[PDB]
């Protein structure tokens, strides 16, 4: 009826499986009817959307179209479905594994040189998106995919947002709880890329521990668990932390440990690995290692050197 | 495609609107009109000129696919502005855009009972049209904002506030009054506006110490023969437009 040359109908894909199996939302595996190509379909949720096409959807789509890189998920196109009362699908390239389900699986085994590559790819991905003035804001094992040719992809830019540098007033409930950084828990609203690098640390560790390292239940109960690993939240250790409103929640103003290294030595053998992890899981965001200096850390430049993937 | 939304004069002539019997004349008029409605509503809605500009670009591209005979400017423009403001992060509530669109288009008429069918419909009608705008554009909404290119390249020719202001003016009006945005890259257009602003201001940019002209430092395709053809064209429609030129005319 209406001319529509640049938005094909999603029926070009054959649905196959609810790949979230609950846990991603309404997200399907699917097969391009002519080529065989496998893809992921996300329906743009329209429940309680009173203000037309959702702004958060528009934002994600803007971001995905910008971010084009070997280690970021690829948005192929956006698809409609013919009305009479109609919907919109984001169409990603299908990735066969994700790092959560790979760590979960006991038959899967990670050699050191592989683990280096996984991290190398992840930080490269982070370098890119931050270089493009964008915060991911949802780092977690589950959102880190790997292709059958062993190429890692950052995925789920659903709560991603553009950033820059009056203070910045950014949404504070962001990042899953177990991978959420200190700053955000102490109510920080002008933050940037360090929040993702914090996440990369919890993931890095998880690559040996095979399970998320800091499984809290609330803001305070999380921030407790963090304090029981990275020291406690001292202005000595983090210049100006006192200045935060939410300072002295249950935050034991005395009860500190010292090191991450100790509780992880048991699992992480390599001396160089532990060191990277420590400069990533730093309390002060402005003294946390960055994407760039992290990639240059001797972990990625010593033996066994980083290698391609099968396991 | 990187050149999907760029067209030749040949292509523009065979628009979807010509195809339903609309003179070239009438079409550029309908375009100019939707820009005015957009600028008017944008001002009352207190959105940035950028947001208006984004909305105008959507409108220009929209009508390279759809014909004005099937979607009128008065219908599209609020939907397009509604969207633009969300895309550029100055989102305006849907009610609010409907009210402001109404008073713009029907100043004397009364604001309908915001509980009626007449209203609950013209609310659904907009949301419907926004959806159609998105699909016609194939969800490509990041616009290359033509003001940055002009501000960039006024300072690369060390211009006064006056020559700067005059250029920005030419650029804004080139959006409303021409289909240059649908033919020439934001840098080429910027060069056009700066060039004209100089002619209008009797200013001359000195030929560079290399022997080359100022505009080669922005975009390598820009030739004096082109700039003269375009600044002529822009100036003609500026002369046609009542009181436009008055705003930048030297009265003193
Ligand atoms: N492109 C791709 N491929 C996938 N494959 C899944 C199937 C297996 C389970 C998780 C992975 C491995 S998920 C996936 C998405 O990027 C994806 C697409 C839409 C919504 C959310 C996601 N998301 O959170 O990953």
């Amino acid at each position: 009826s209406v001319e529509c040359p640049f938005c094909d109908e999603v029926s070009k894909y054959e649905k196959l499986a609810k790949i979230g199996q609950g846990t991603f939302g309404e997200v399907f595996k699917a097969r391009h009817r002519k080529t065989g190509q496998k893809v992921a379909l996300k329906k743009v949720l329209m429940e309680n959307e009173k203000e037309g096409f959702p702004i958060t959807a528009l934002r994600e789509i803007k971001i995905l179209q910008l971010l084009k890189h070997e280690n970021v998920v690829n948005l192929i196109e956006i698809c409609r479905t013919k009305a009479s009362k109609g919907s919109i699908y984001l169409v990603f390239d299908f990735c066969e594994h994700d790092l959560a389900g790979l760590l979960s699986n006991v038959l899967v085994k990670f050699t050191l040189s592989e683990i280096k590559r996984v991290m190398q790819m992840l930080l490269n991905g982070l370098y890119y998106i931050h270089r493009n003035k964008i915060l991911h804001r949802d780092m977690k094992a589950a959102n880190v995919l790997i292709t059958r040719d062993g190429v890692l992809k950052l995925a789920d830019f659903g709560l991603a947002r553009a950033f820059s540098l009056q203070p910045n007033r950014y949404t504070n409930r962001v990042v899953t709880l177990w991978y959420r950084p200190p700053e955000l828990l102490l109510g920080e609203r002008d933050y940037g890329p360090p929040i993702d690098l914090w996440g990369a640390g919890c993931i890095m560790a998880e690559m040996w521990t095979r399970s998320p390292i800091m499984q809290g239940n609330t803001e305070q109960h999380q921030l407790a668990l963090i304090s029981q690993l990275c020291g406690s939240i001292t202005p000595e250790v983090w210049p100006n932390v006192d200045n935060y409103e939410l300072y002295e929640k249950l935050e034991l103003v005395k009860g500190q440990k010292r090191k991450v290294k100790d509780r992880l030595k048991a699992y992480v053998r390599d001396p160089y690995a532990l060191d990277l992890i420590d400069k990533l899981l730093v309390l002060d965001p402005a003294q946390r290692i960055d994407s760039d200096d992290a990639l240059n850390h001797d972990f990625f430049w010593s033996d066994p050197m980083p290698s391609d993937l099968k396991g | 495609n990187n050149k999907r939304w760029y067209f030749t004069r040949e292509q523009l002539e065979n628009s979807p609107s010509r195809r339903f019997g609309v003179d070239p004349d009438k079409e550029l008029s309908y375009r100019q009109q939707a820009a005015n409605l957009l600028q008017d509503m944008g001002q009352r809605l207190n959105v940035s000129q950028l947001t208006i500009n984004t909305a105008i670009v959507y409108m220009h591209r929209f009508y390279m696919i759809q014909s004005f005979t099937r979607f009128p400017g008065n219908s599209v423009a609020p939907a397009a502005l509604f969207l633009a403001a969300k895309v550029e992060g100055q989102p305006k509530k849907l009610e609010h855009v409907i009210k402001v669109a109404h008073t713009c288009l029907h100043p004397q008429e009364s604001l309908p009972d915001t509980r009626s069918e007449a209203y609950l419909q013209q609310v659904q009608d907009l949301v419907i049209l926004e959806s159609i705008i998105l699909q016609t554009l194939g969800f490509e909404l990041t616009i290359d904002h033509p003001h940055t290119h002009v501000v960039k390249c006024t300072q690369l020719v060390r211009a006064s506030k006056d020559l700067a202001q005059t250029s920005y003016f030419m650029a804004t009006n080139s959006l409303h009054l021409t289909t240059f945005s649908l033919q020439y890259t934001p840098p080429v257009v910027a060069c056009v506006c700066i060039h004209l602003a100089c002619k209008w201001s009797n200013w001359e940019i000195p030929v560079s110490t290399d022997g080359k002209h100022w505009w080669e430092y922005v975009d390598a395709t820009v030739t004096l023969e082109l700039l003269d053809e375009l600044t002529h064209e822009l100036l003609q429609i500026l002369e046609k437009t009542p009181n436009r030129l008055k705003r930048i005319w030297n009265w003193r």
